[PDB]
């Protein structure tokens, strides 16, 4: 098994040459193409293009001089390179390694994480969390639910976990809203058993990365 | 009927006639040394054996 | 039938394609069209090949009494006799298409390195290694241009000419 | 260089039923379509290559038929999990296009919601703004209306909504209806309820709380 | 031409010819040669795999009565397998004797091709289409000397020398 | 496929071989390696297709009585059937692989044509007929060299140049 994570920035402004770069651990590059993958919004996937070490590389017609992919075998990075980015180039980013031949052809396999690329003037303001209390006094038996609202942020990847990651199930974490005022809130909710509240934790980490923020808090009755 | 075993996959459970249904025969007299039901003597079960 | 020199383990994009030199690097690039020809007639071939050996209902065995041992030899003779044509069958057509495999595959590469002959026929000079060296500079667009079939020789006919004939 | 027509863009279906989405293609691609399951913020999972070829771990039920230019995903029987959005992939020639996408729902039993009110955090209307959340969880169909009562006035606006998709366990939804105010956030302190109506409700329930 | 370029519906004496193209003219032409050995060999190959399949007197069907299940079955298993054996053959030869007849055509070609180059080596230059051009002039006698096998090299090389050397 | 004209009666060690004509005299002598590659290949085939036909023995046919007509008549219909199957198996089997191995022959002899055409690419010229005519002196150990694969064409370049030239 290989494995392939993504570095982007998060916000990259409207006149910039976008970096994006993806580490590969478990294979050598100097053996495999690297291929970069886009997906705007909710909307279809596009091959960006493909980049090998002793070998030619090939860009989407669409996005030819503008891309430039470069290959770290010391890091065992591969690195995209978009010069004058623009607003339809707001995208989500996967990077793909590109197998051997087989019987049924080359076959992409192995999957990046996605990193969210926005192309904004604006700057990465970092958020604020206000705990959910529940419904104490009304009681509907076992069901009690609990949160945290993550507001006023600027960049759109933000991470809750609960308990950092104890509370596995019930968990209802929204999607983020853009408000008037040109930020996002983010609410994120549990249904908890009404008996173990007594002695149970219930503590939000939420993480927003382009401001680099790790809030963590908790949620009482 | 190894052969129509063979290729079949029934729920055979079912019976007709009555063990003693038969007249005036002993109807519960069959024992065998042959078919021995353990320490005792007996005969196939699907089978009345008529004396 | 028989054509071969050598192979590349860096070129992992293709059955075949090219190795290029020049002065913007080297590197391997897979022939997707000769490559995908091939695919295609090896997929239909095999899938032909499996695919005609279809299967019938026929529970095999069969147990015959004592007034039947001619019979139940007759029976057993059928079952034997088919074993051995579809045995016979799968091992001699396994045997005779893997010939054919790869005799198909070699004469690929040699319709290969001729259409890059055909486009080349003065401007560069053959090895023995089956291959090319340039009497001009070709670029990556020139490269190119005779990967997709679409070189030009009175592009460089004068180029070539000047340099083959410095050569003696 | 191949554009790529992926009917249709939507679809819902009870499970166990036969699901059949269309790749038509703007040229020839022989056999050389693929087909990525790609789950919600997920990366996307190949389902098909070579056209008529499952890959490794994916369940028979997924079947791929065509040649040419025309191709179709068949799902045998639809399962809770198979709720994502369907690509098929030409690497026939470069550039390599995927079509628009399939995304396939799945219909079930009308759920009613469970309701949840969250009042502002005193935190937050300490930086001068304030926001109450109405909560419904595990409800379908996703069409309710959740309407504000600021001292029993429907309030004309100032209320986002944001609907989860579809579980991929119960495939039932989830909505957040967030009030955020401007300025009346302290010239209200007022009483605040949450008018809910979904299908699975033969009257609207409405929760409330009081200022403080 | 077998997949380089395309074939000749104006060529209609034959399966393989020469399009001519000098002062007097222009025309098609079939090489009957090699088109008869081609029918003679097409001819032979068809009759022979078709009159390879003589089969025994059979009254195929047997019923076969209730105290004889086993000895159904087994009949119509050797019923149908001589079916799927027959079917099989004739199926795979087919698909096979198909692929070798258009090899077989193939193969024609390259040979008629080889010819016309061997006899003319550096009186004539290759057109990539498989064609050749001449540094001299091959009247109506040159082509027919050229077409049954008679091609003079001597006569031309002095023509096509100055010619070629003059054009290079 | 590519077939050639002639037969040398005269050569009596090999399938394939040379003919040498230099200032030492000229003879016939046999290329070791490719008909040694030719008759292994060869004995392998023979070998695969006739290893496949061996399979079990029976003692072939069955005896039924009066009151068994229609057995007796599956039974003789199931030997003679297998005796067509093997029968047809082997006659085509035979037709098809004598037409391979004849091909298999032929691309022999133009593997080693090729070869030798790549050792002497300018320093000899083509007769055409299956043969080079040397532009240079070749004695007995550089028709040896040309032999074993190990040509120097640097050796004799300047002296082929020469000559080659002269003669334009």
């Amino acid at each position: 098994q290989v494995q392939l994570q993504e570095s982007g920035p998060g916000l990259v402004k409207p006149s910039e040459t976008l970096s994006l770069t993806c580490s590969v651990s478990g294979a050598s590059i100097s053996s495999y193409y690297w291929i970069w993958i886009r997906q705007p919004a909710g909307k279809g996937l596009e091959w960006i293009g493909r980049f090998y070490t002793s070998g030619s590389p090939n860009y989407n017609p669409s996005l030819r001089s503008r891309v430039t992919m470069s290959v770290d075998t010391s890091k065992n990075q591969f690195s995209l390179k978009l010069t004058s980015v623009t607003a339809a180039d707001t995208a989500v980013y996967y990077c793909a390694r590109e197998e051997h031949i087989t019987f049924g052809g080359v076959i992409v396999r192995y999957w990046g994480q996605g990193t969210l690329v926005t192309v904004s003037s604006a700057s990465t303001k970092g958020p604020s969390v206000f705990p959910l209390a529940p419904s104490s006094k009304s009681t509907s038996g076992g069901t009690a639910a609990l949160g945290c609202l993550v507001k006023d942020y600027f960049p759109e990847p933000v991470t809750v976990s609960w308990n950092s990651g104890a509370l596995t199930s019930g968990v209802h974490t929204f999607p983020a809203v853009l408000q008037s005022s040109g930020l996002y809130s983010l609410s994120s909710v549990v249904t908890v058993p009404s008996s173990s509240l007594g002695t149970q934790t219930y503590i939000c980490n939420v993480n927003h990365k382009p401001s680099n923020t790790k809030v963590d808090k908790r949620v009482e009755p | 009927l190894r052969l129509k075993f063979s290729g079949v996959l029934e729920f055979s459970k079912f019976e007709a006639f009555t063990s003693n249904g038969w007249g005036a025969v002993n109807s519960g007299a069959g024992v065998t040394a042959a078919c021995k039901f353990g320490s005792s003597n007996s005969f196939f079960r699907n089978m009345v054996w008529l004396i | 039938a028989g054509f071969i020199e050598g192979g590349w383990t860096g070129m992992v994009d293709g059955w075949y394609g090219y190795h290029h030199q020049n002065e913007q690097g080297s590197g391997y690039a897979a022939d997707l069209k000769s490559t995908q020809n091939a695919i295609d007639g090896i997929t239909n071939k095999v899938n032909s090949v499996i695919e005609k050996m279809n299967t019938q209902f026929t529970a095999v065995g069969k147990e015959f009494n004592h007034l039947e041992k001619r019979i139940e030899n007759l029976n057993k003779k059928v079952d034997d006799g088919f074993l051995d044509i579809w045995t016979y069958n799968a091992e001699l057509l396994v045997l005779l298409e893997n010939e054919r495999t790869l005799d198909y595959h070699d004469s690929n590469v040699k319709n290969l390195y001729e259409k890059v002959r055909s486009q080349l026929k003065n401007n560069a000079k053959e090895i023995g290694n089956g291959c090319f060296e340039f009497y001009h500079k070709c670029d990556n667009t020139c490269m190119e241009s005779v990967k997709n079939g679409t070189y030009d020789y009175p592009k460089y006919s004068e180029e070539a000419k000047l340099n083959r004939e410095e050569i003696d | 260089d191949i554009q790529m027509t992926q009917s249709p863009a939507t679809l819902s279906a009870s499970v166990g039923d036969r699901v059949s989405i269309t790749c038509r293609a703007s040229q020839s691609i022989s056999s050389w379509l693929a087909w990525y399951q790609q789950k919600p913020g997920k990366a996307p999972k190949l389902l098909i290559y070579k056209a008529s070829s499952l890959e490794s771990g994916v369940p028979s039920r997924f079947s791929g038929s065509g040649s040419g230019s025309e191709f179709t995903l068949t799902i045998s029987s639809l399962q809770p999990d198979d709720f994502a959005i369907y690509y098929c992939q030409q690497y026939n020639s470069y550039p390599w296009t995927f079509g628009q996408g399939t995304k396939v729902e799945i219909k079930r039993t009308v759920a009613a919601p469970s309701v949840f009110i969250f009042p502002p955090s005193d935190e937050q209307l300490k930086s001068g703004t304030a926001s109450v959340v109405c909560l419904l969880n595990n409800f379908y169909p996703r069409e309710a209306k959740v309407q504000w009562k600021v001292d029993n006035a429907l309030q004309s606006g100032n209320s986002q909504e944001s609907v989860t998709e579809q579980d991929s366990k119960d495939s039932t939804y989830s909505l957040s209806s967030t009030l955020t105010l401007s300025k009346a956030d302290y010239e209200k302190h007022k009483v605040y309820a949450c008018e809910v109506t979904h299908q699975g409700l033969s009257s609207p329930v409405t929760k409330s709380f009081n200022r403080g």
